[PDB]
């Protein structure tokens, strides 16, 4: 959890599913409200 | 840089 936050955008590119899934479905099941 | 990541699936 310590990599995924140094993760640049020159460097990886964020997946469809990673776009789908945390960011729509568990915010909303574990009350982070953004 | 172009030939390893072709090897170990970085592709960027």
């Amino acid at each position: 959890v310590l990599n995924v936050h140094h993760r640049s955008p020159s460097t990886h590119t964020m997946a469809p599913w990673v776009k789908r899934c945390f960011l729509h479905k568990l915010p909303t099941f574990l009350f982070m409200k953004r | 840089l172009n030939l390893l990541p072709r090897v170990m699936f970085m592709t960027r």
